[PDB]
């Protein structure tokens, strides 16, 4: 199965980094999408990309996050930006190859 | 063929998924819109 | 540029045109007082799936032929009186028809 | 006589709003019952 | 003590009255309010007559019953005026002698 | 026909309120105090008569306390327990002949 290692963390006082590489098959996943996990309460998507580069977002952080590919390391950019501190959530990226769903470790970050 | 075999499995995934989104998140309407108003 | 005139326990539309040219279809239950809700799921490949709430209830079935689509109403509870209005997603657009009601019991 | 004339408006009015009170505010509760029970 | 018995009940689908029999301390006079409890929903005092003569009802019934104390036999009357369903609960009577309440014994109000 | 005074602003971590009266002392019949935290509906707090009644809201029983000094017509009643949400706007009124009788208020504070 595909494995996925992830990126990311620190703590300031507006902008952060987030990317997930997988393991195997680079650049062979259609749909991947991270997911904001906050504690306590369930999970929920954050941005999509597509095979092929569109990009659809979640309403609560549109143009808040860039979501863009790399083929380099299959680390699709999931860009912190304007970050609005209370936004802080474990972070786990999805990936969907071959009809079936593989799941990341789960990334935590918070500033201010 | 390759390809659109792999992405039609991509749109079964997210046909399901999509499913039990709906469904649980018309449930939680139900529930706590009646548990509000 | 489509149609979808609906007709209708056992209810069905049909497209301008393109059955199976069309990719995915569904169709959604406005229950009164509420807002917008999917129903049951057809795809191009006959791959189907329903909701939750409907589950084990309803079936949906394509006709290749006759240019529609088809769900049929099943031991069904007057809970899910409402008015049902079938979608279609074509190149990437909304396809919405006028829709119909069903009633209690 | 005037100290029980007088007392005798204060029982009176007490009673005028616990009745305006007791009608207002359960009507309140009901509300509450309705739309959170 | 002072007992407190009353009328009233049975099926109908216009006016009607309920009592409260007072035993001892006949004429205390004071207070005599009525209490309302649907089931499940909470009491709650409806309507009052003075020692003294004054009435004040609550809002909820407001001009609709008449109260009327008849020092005769010394029972307290609420005229239970062009009923509609909902008043369907129990009522019952209240006192207040040299500051002590008192309690009656309930009587179930159901109309239409 | 009453007028009504008050005082009791500021934060003490000692702690203080009273009110005052006008007119016509020892009519005092139901003299009661009230409270408003802002954006909420009025408020009964604590009610003191001239027959040395006490009684008062469920919330104030060990948090406060009446008083009646029938020489400089006046009412009293002193904060206890500090703890912020009293913060509010006030009011201390009485009754007479069952004319309804307000005044205008003071504040409550934190720490």
């Amino acid at each position: 199965e595909v494995q996925l290692q992830e990126s990311g963390g620190g703590l300031v006082y507006d902008s952060l980094r987030l990317s997930c590489a997988s393991s195997r098959s680079i650049d062979g996943i259609n749909i991947m999408r991270w997911y904001r996990q906050a504690p306590g309460k369930q999970r929920g998507m954050v941005a999509v990309v597509t095979g092929w580069g569109s990009t659809n977002y979640v309403d609560s952080v549109k143009g808040r996050f860039i979501i863009s590919r790399d083929s380099a390391k299959d680390t699709v950019y999931l860009q912190m930006n304007n970050l609005k501190p209370e936004d802080t959530a474990v972070y786990s990226c999805n990936a969907i190859y071959r009809g079936s769903e593989y799941w990341g470790q789960g990334t935590q970050v918070t500033v201010s | 063929e390759a390809k659109i075999a792999e992405l039609q499995a991509t749109i079964e995934r997210l046909t399901s998924e999509a499913a039990l989104a709906e469904g649980a998140l018309e449930a939680a309407r139900r529930d706590r819109s009646r548990l509000q108003m």
